[PDB]
């Protein structure tokens, strides 16, 4: 075992959802207009 | 005055990763790296509550891995954007922060499972053979050879950090610079080459 | 103004692989590589929602393997396209992303099966022989020689990544450039050679 | 075994369907016109 | 304009292998290679759905082996064709793809069978002799010498890839070039030698 | 054994039918005219 | 064990609350006006 | 034994029929006229 603690606190990570980068550009396109509004 | 306001160091802007790369999280990560690219989706935040609008612009990156923090350290390569009729393409320096922390959080994946299982089984055969090879008066070779070969073959693998898809990240311009058009750049280059003494 | 718009860094376009290659996924992959070629089937996406039309153009590639991520890292060699009566042939830099991630996903294939089985059988004969060679008062040689030979012979093999057929991939121009015709290129080269001081 | 997880999440790969590269050019030819439309 | 259209990189054409060669699929394959030759039977496919007619022309190749993928990697040496009254003979660079994949698929053949059987029998005689050489109070030499000799003699052999007969393959011109006649070539060479300054 | 899969998927290979290269030139000659047609 | 004492006295540390740096700029913005007043 | 197959497929070889090279020139002489015809 590790003497000091072996866990983090954020416990949040990225999710690779096997999503095609072509749709990634489209996904960022509409969100940018929506978040700006 | 110029149409492009000066970009100061420490200015940050959030973005969406377009395509991801697998980080070579080894001891030599920073040399044999894998490029990745992301698109802007927000407004750059200048330091004193000021904003300039760059959206839809592309940034080319070049990143490696760090197994201890299981975060993929990035290094910005170039800024690309095509506003109206004029074109932007410059070399910049910066990094990417995810969830308020440096790098992009991710997990580690290794492919040693079956190979290590085979090596352990071979060495277990060695152990049982040597145990039987003991009881005497007053298999080991296959195990040693295949175990050595399996260790040498499995040593090739290294940790890999899978990052990409469409996660949310934030980009920071570590060093300040000035946005300037490609036509402007070529006009300057010619002016410098003129040696107007 | 030119008929060919400037290509900025990070511009991407999807394509179909025409013929595939087997990646030499070894420790020396990046040197002894195998070329492959793919055809365009879409419209290049410029950064700010801009498009130019290149279709049916060919790209020559030069790729190796990476066993840890079992993805075949590519490196674009040249761009080729023949629009109307004019010809395009240039050297470019870029990579290919499959399923939103760097490289092309694939599996690993090895041919060590029968050879490793024979080596294990020989060493097992060594083990049983040495076990019988123990019981005394108060075969091994064939096994050792054939096992050494089999190990030396099987060491030749290395992982291979089978990629090709007609899978769907996406190409990214890592560095910006300017499309220019072969006649235009030769006209420029002559102008430079003129030394018009 | 490997201490960290040994599996990916995309679980999607390429299929080498022993298809002649001559037909590959033809396959890309008609799709490009169809996807464009 | 010239009668020979410019050949762009990545152009491919299918063909039939005339005579085949046995690839030296060893660690030093790329140096000690075996030539082979094939004839054209189709129309070259230029990138943007363009075609030019070269048929019956011969291509000289120079190929080695790759045991891991059991495919014979080729390397085009020269293009030869005799249209009408004029002659074509040029140096080109390219490769050959079979069944949509790089190289030509084939199997591996080895001749170690009888020799390895004899070596194993000799070492088995060593094992039984040493087993009998154990039982004592409170043959091996022939085996060791002949086994060493047989190992040294069998080490000479290397994998061989049998490829040839009349299989169907496809040729790809990896680098673009310009077709030009032998008379045209000699006229140019003389013009360059003139030093028309 | 090999830890990763040891088989391919194409499963198609060349057939050396001990055919004289002189006939190979003839075989390619008539096919080229026929496939063109 | 360590011969000399192995504990500190401050016993206060930072808390990584997985908070997005975008809100961090906003968090510092309003506090600065409030603390100044 | 050899792990991969140890046999070829052509199974055809040359036959050294202890034939004097003087007759070999004569043998090639008449065949050339006959095959040409």
């Amino acid at each position: 075992c590790a003497g000091v603690k072996s866990s983090f606190d954020c416990d949040a990570t990225t999710s690779d959802t096997c999503m095609t980068m072509t749709k990634a550009n489209q996904l960022a396109r509409d969100k940018a207009a929506k978040q700006a509004g | 005055k110029p149409r492009f306001p000066w970009i100061s160091s420490g200015s940050f802007v959030e973005a969406i990763v377009v395509e991801g790369a697998d980080a070579n999280a080894s001891v030599t990560g920073d040399k044999n790296t894998a490029p990745m690219q992301l698109r802007l989706t927000g407004k750059v935040q200048m330091p004193n509550d000021e904003e300039f609008d760059l959206t839809g612009c592309f940034v080319t990156l070049e990143a490696w891995g760090d197994v201890s923090s299981e975060r993929a350290i990035v290094r910005s390569r170039s800024i690309s954007c095509k506003l109206g009729d004029d074109d932007i393409d410059q070399k910049i320096a910066g990094h990417v922060s995810f969830m308020g922390k440096n790098g992009i959080k991710g997990e580690v994946v290794m492919r040693n499972g079956q190979i290590l299982l085979y090596a352990g089984g071979a060495g277990f055969l060695d152990g049982i053979g040597k145990g039987i090879e003991k009881a005497s008066s007053t298999v080991s070779s296959a195990a040693k050879t295949l175990s050595d070969y399996y260790i040498k073959r499995a040593e090739q693998y290294h940790p890999v950090i899978p990052i990409g898809a469409g996660n949310e990240v934030t980009l920071v311009f570590q060093d300040g610079f000035q946005l300037e058009t490609l036509e402007e750049a070529r006009a300057k280059a010619a002016a410098r080459k003129k040696q107007n003494q």
